[PDB]
């Protein structure tokens, strides 16, 4: 216990802090949602760790140069905290040694190498984090990493000269949803997804959806755009198409509302429960062909009677 | 055979230096990509075709390797 | 005087101060209140204490932050 009640005190202290992260454990255990609440508890785990290195900066062991009851507290939680990361102790070193040094005393380093030892479950079959029989697999540090990426979309979002707002740099939550949804894909191919599979394909329901409605809204963006410049601006070139600056207006303002609607819920994701979205945008697609279209017939009949007008483009 | 793998005696021993050993990674050279398949109808589903030339390599082979995948590259010349 | 700092609330050293009083023993608060979030997130990082917390108390070469190192402390200062 140590040597006298100073020393004994010494790794008292020790015992609580250890705690207060053997606790910290348990905290986020239970819950239901835990795999979301690591977030918050493995960006603190590093402020934590580092008061660790710093008690090993001229120490041999926690609590001292005799080795006492703390370093062997601080190893069972680093055996349990390597399993919910493999890199969590990467970034202190004095405390990966303090660890690698427990685990090098002969007769403990034999023991955890013998037959009798367990090598998982963490906690009570019961317990969210670490219970059950079987160690992770993958299959879930993956499928975790995809709803964390989904919950965090955002979208550049810039008003031109007139009212509606538009999205900017597309391309980069298109990537990842096509990147996660050839990850669910290859899930398939896993022995160990069965019924941790049944989730994966609700999620690859909920995508396969969200890269339906991104198709068509790229599409729409791009073709009102371009008919912007030029029917939206000008009186001349209205005066000249007037069913089609009319029909320009009426889906101008449908597109307005749906943008602002969406924009303002602020979860891409959450925009494939909007209430008719890929019916919506789908509809207004072939409406702006039909005005590209159009235009495209009243050109061509314009050139065709001073053919001069084919040579200016 | 029933894969589509040619009755010569030097593509038996060939099929056979191929699938025997894999302590190493074999290398397949055919100019007649009938090879390609023939590993495919001997894994079927698992099989997955990728090429060092295609944008997503990179990750692709990433999903391959950690869920038992196997896996096949087009264009090996290119590494 | 020494020196304990937290929210203008019982908070985590409610026990600890209470100790503290009943030994008589003098000491000041550098509190909180509750539209001054500010003045914690000023003193946040300048306590010099071996775990960020609140509260932290510093006195006579008792540089603390963690409710049980404080009050543990304390209690051990006196034998009690």
């Amino acid at each position: 216990l140590g040597g006298c009640p100073k020393e004994r005190a010494e790794i008292s202290m020790l015992e609580g802090a250890v705690l207060d992260i053997r606790y910290g454990v348990s905290r986020i255990a239970y819950s239901k949602d835990f795999e979301t609440l690591k977030v918050d508890f493995l960006s603190k785990l590093p402020e934590m760790l580092k008061m660790f290195e710093d008690r090993l900066c001229h120490k041999t062991y926690l609590n001292g140069d005799h080795v006492t009851h703390p370093d062997f507290m601080l190893y069972d939680a680093l055996d349990v905290v390597l399993y919910m990361d493999p890199m969590c102790l990467d970034a202190f070193p004095k405390l990966v040694c303090f660890k690698k040094r427990i685990e090098a005393i002969p007769q403990i380093d034999k023991y955890l190498k013998s037959s009798k030892y367990i090598a998982w479950p963490l906690q009570g079959w019961q317990a969210t984090f670490g219970g059950g029989d079987h160690p992770p697999f993958v299959i879930e540090k993956s499928l975790n990493r995809i709803k964390k990426f989904w919950k965090e979309a955002q979208y550049e979002v810039i008003e031109h000269s007139s009212g509606l707002k538009l999205v900017r740099e597309w391309d980069v939550l298109e990537q990842a949803c096509k990147e996660d949804l050839e990850e669910l894909v290859s899930m398939k191919a896993s022995n160990y997804y069965k019924i941790f599979e049944q989730d994966c394909l609700d999620l690859e329901s909920k995508l396969t959806k969200l890269s339906e409605i991104q198709v068509n809204w790229v599409e729409v963006q791009f073709y009102w755009l371009d008919l912007y410049g030029i029917l939206g601006e000008n009186l001349d070139i209205q005066n000249f198409l007037p069913l089609e600056t009319s029909k320009f207006k009426s889906l101008t303002s449908e597109y307005k509302m749906i943008t602002t609607r969406a924009f303002q819920l602020d979860t891409t994701i959450e925009v494939i429960h909007i209430p008719n979205f890929d019916t919506t945008l789908k509809l207004t697609i072939d409406s702006l062909k039909m005005i590209k279209s159009s235009l495209s017939t009243f050109l061509e009949r314009q050139r065709r009677q001073f053919p001069r007008f084919y040579f200016l483009g | 055979l029933e894969c589509g793998l040619d009755k010569n005696d030097y593509f038996l021993e060939n099929m056979s230096i191929v699938m025997n050993s894999q302590d190493a990674v074999p290398f397949l050279l055919d100019p007649s990509s009938h090879m390609i398949t023939v590993i495919s109808n001997y894994y079927g589903n698992k099989t997955v075709l990728l090429s060092f030339l295609e944008e997503g390599f990179v990750k692709r082979l990433e999903n391959a390797i950690r869920f038992g995948s196997v896996v096949i590259i087009q264009d090996g010349e290119f590494f | 005087s020494p020196i304990l700092g937290y929210w203008k609330i019982k908070g985590l050293v409610q026990p600890t101060r209470l100790l503290l009083e009943y030994l008589e023993e003098k000491y000041e608060e550098h509190l909180y209140e509750r539209d001054e979030g500010d003045k914690w997130r000023n003193k946040k990082f300048e306590l010099g204490l071996e775990f960020p917390n609140l509260p932290y108390y510093i006195d006579g070469d008792v540089k603390l932050t963690q409710s049980m190192a404080i009050i543990r402390y304390i209690a051990d200062k006196h034998n009690m």
